[PDB]
């Protein structure tokens, strides 16, 4: 996905105490953590250059053209309600590209993010990013206590 | 990476599908010295007489006599009078490359942002269907195509026309579960050399005689669950599913039966909404008159409908594509009229037999819990329900060409 | 492929509790052992058909 | 809800009352409005929707 | 004589409809033709006539991919109605208009 | 005793407490305990075509 090398360390040391010794499914997660949360995925997108001039984008601009043509003659035109009749003749389709089979498309991009759900991100104030105590030890330090900071 | 022709990422097809798969396009077939039309045209630009000094007029493009345009809405089934109207379409012409092919899955690809798909001009093809010899019925704006079929391969053909299409068997391709084999394990011919420097001997002395990859599955099912798909590691179980393995037959739950209708819901059984005009009455003598300003759409008799049994054809649609889709080949058949690669275990072969139809039907073993007893040599985790692979390939991509 | 790369984990432990960790470790009775789980000899043996 | 959920004959080109309406393909005469019938061509057209 | 449907697509394209369909920001909707509408946004006839544009979900759009659609990311999945635990909370109270609690 | 305070948030404090005492699947509808959840093919939705 696109999480980071760098902040998937410090979420899975936060949460579940992992780093340093393999990443594995733990043993007991919660309602709001993170690893029965995060969702990673991918998809792929042709190119869409002169030869493949970008059907569905041409449809948002104008749907009172249709550039698209997907299963006519057995359900309504793309510019009105699907909710009503069939409308058309049968024909063949030319949208969206095959991006598989022997048929299919050059020049693919892949495409990868991810979907969070019910997580604060955390980073907590420790060393190792690790929980080795609630209090923990820089909270405890004589360097961040005695003496007055300002963060940006 | 790159995957091959034999990836598809889904089940049935994606284009035209909710067409019937006997279905053939407005096409120009050719047999013999003979050629042939297939059409249906939907618009009117009624001109009556004779047809010709308006198919002369409205002057075509790629894009202007759009498949996706038809009557106007409340239209009805209307009767379209061949005189005094006429049709209006699309067709595509013959001399075009590539294999005819029927509606369910044709795909051609376009040329601009408009959606136009001829590669070259466009031409008017005039047909009559009367009794007179000096009319035009229909323009049916041709066209020329380079003929793809991806997605289904002729689940029958007769010579030229009459075939049906099926989709293509669904074909998960990503990594293995845990990234088996990525990494030469007890391979004594090449091993991995773990040591400090000044290398006089490595601390890893793998033997043909163990599994250093079946050790680390029995080990994940000891420290986690397995039901948790874990997609650093790539850790996702390879599962069969339960109800299709042991295939539990228990009939179907009747119903009422599932009635469809016409939507324009009046008409007679076998003809339209008879017009009409309302009557006023006379009483104390028997003289009704016609009213003034009224015209009447009767329906005579009860509605018209045809009935489905919807849980027997919800089950046999099961039963076909997770049953009796996956048989050894002692039990399919190939298709007439269709050629076969050479060998077996390949993509060509595998897709193209289609199974025998008595074995597997919503009778067999009738209220009985029992695997068929030749699915028992058959590989269960071979299947489309294996929601490992379907994970481990949903998370790379859906193309051919993935950047892992 | 077009690179690879390896990545590791450094602990940062003091300098002083690693020390007196080292010298433990180099020790010949505190010896790392380690056991393969399935502790098995994978051996395969033909069946000719039928 | 949703969508309608039709249901079409197998054969998808039809005439909603009656068999599809057989006959032959021609051409015109290019700027005389006459269009005479040519040979070797049969053709079947169902003029409504489907 | 019989007519023929494509059973398990219909299936699916009434899931698609219904659920990822109907739930499309304000910019992927139309009033129909010769119907009215409140004013503001935030009422319940104004999401009700508006009905989505017909084919930027359908059953071919991104096929084989895992993949949630790029503008309901950052639509509200939780304002369905197939969460269990709000249909559990208002079947819980009845089903009119007027009730006692 | 009760001295509130804006910079706090105590209905969010319950329900962070909740999960970890028992298991947000049980419906208790004593407290009205039911959470929040959304189809899991409806966001992220996989798209495998029809059988």
């Amino acid at each position: 996905s696109n999480l980071t090398k760098d902040f998937f360390m410090v979420q899975m040391a936060a949460s579940y105490n992992q780093g340093y010794q393999g990443f594995n499914w733990p043993n007991c997660t919660k309602h709001y953590g993170f690893i029965n949360n995060f969702e990673p995925m991918s998809r792929q997108v042709p190119e869409y250059g002169a030869n493949y001039p970008n059907l569905m984008a041409a449809y948002l601009a104008n749907p009172q053209t249709m550039p698209i043509w997907n299963n006519c003659g057995f359900q309504q035109k793309t510019a009105t309600n699907v909710l009503l009749e069939r409308c058309g003749h049968p024909y063949v389709a030319n949208w969206p590209y095959p991006l598989s089979g022997r048929n299919a498309v050059p020049n693919q991009v892949t495409e990868r993010k991810f979907l969070v759900d019910r997580y604060l991100w955390q980073i907590p104030f420790s060393s190792n990013f690790l929980n080795m105590g609630t209090l923990t030890d820089l909270g405890q330090n004589v360097m961040y206590a005695n003496s007055s900071h300002s963060l940006n | 990476l790159d995957r091959g022709p034999s990836f598809k990422p889904y089940g049935g097809t994606a284009y035209n599908p909710l067409a019937p798969k006997s279905a053939p396009i407005n096409s120009a077939f050719t047999v013999g010295n003979d050629t042939h039309f297939v059409a249906q045209l939907p618009q009117t630009y009624a001109a009556g007489g004779t047809g010709v000094t308006e198919a002369i007029q409205q002057q075509v493009s790629g894009v202007d006599p759009n498949p996706q345009v038809g009557q106007p809405n409340y239209a009805g089934p209307v009767v379209v009078n061949t005189t005094n109207n006429a049709g209006l379409g699309r067709i595509v012409s013959a001399d075009s490359e590539g294999q005819q092919f029927p509606c369910y899955g044709a795909y051609a690809p376009p040329q601009s942002a408009g959606g136009d798909v001829s590669t070259a001009a466009v031409t008017k093809t005039y047909i009559n269907t009367t009794n007179n010899n000096g009319r035009v019925s229909g323009t049916m704006a041709t066209d020329t195509i380079t003929w793809e079929n991806p997605d289904a391969h002729f689940a029958d053909f007769v010579d030229d026309r009459r075939a049906t299409a099926a989709g293509n068997r669904p074909n998960y391709i990503g990594f293995r579960d845990n990234f088996i084999g990525m990494m030469y394990y007890n391979s004594g011919s090449n091993t991995g050399s773990f040591s400090s420097q000044t290398q006089q001997l490595n601390i890893v002395l793998d033997l043909n005689d163990r599994n250093s990859e079946l050790s680390y599955q029995y080990l994940l099912a000891d420290l986690t669950s397995r039901w948790h798909y874990f997609a650093l590691w790539n850790q996702a179980v390879d599962d069969y599913d339960h109800h299709v393995r042991i295939l539990e037959n228990d009939g179907y739950e009747e119903g009422p039966p599932n009635l469809a209708f016409p939507p324009h819901v009046i008409s007679n059984p076998f003809a339209p909404a008879a017009v009409g005009t309302g009557m006023t009455v006379n009483e104390q003598q028997q003289t009704a008159a016609v009213t003034a300003n009224t015209v009447a759409l009767i329906g005579y008799g009860n509605i018209p409908a045809v009935e489905m049994n919807l849980p027997a054809n919800l089950k046999r649609t099961f039963l076909y594509s997770n049953v009796a889709m996956y048989l050894p080949d002692t039990y399919k058949f190939t298709p007439a009229n269709v050629d076969l690669p050479e060998n077996h275990l390949s993509y060509g072969y595998i897709n193209g037999r289609l199974p025998l139809p008595n074995i597997v039907d919503t009778w067999t073993d009738i209220g009985a819990r029992w695997s068929l007893d030749v699915m028992d040599t058959v590989n269960p985790f071979n299947h489309h329900r294996n929601t490992g692979l379907k994970y481990r390939s949903q998370l790379l991509g859906n193309g051919r060409y993935c950047d892992f | 492929y077009t690179q690879i790369n390896l990545y590791v984990s450094f602990f940062p432990m003091n300098y002083d509790t690693q020390s007196e960790l080292e010298l433990m470790l180099r020790n010949a009775t505190n010896d790392q052992n380690f056991s393969d789980y399935l502790g098995a000899v994978n051996n395969l043996y033909q069946i000719p058909a039928g």
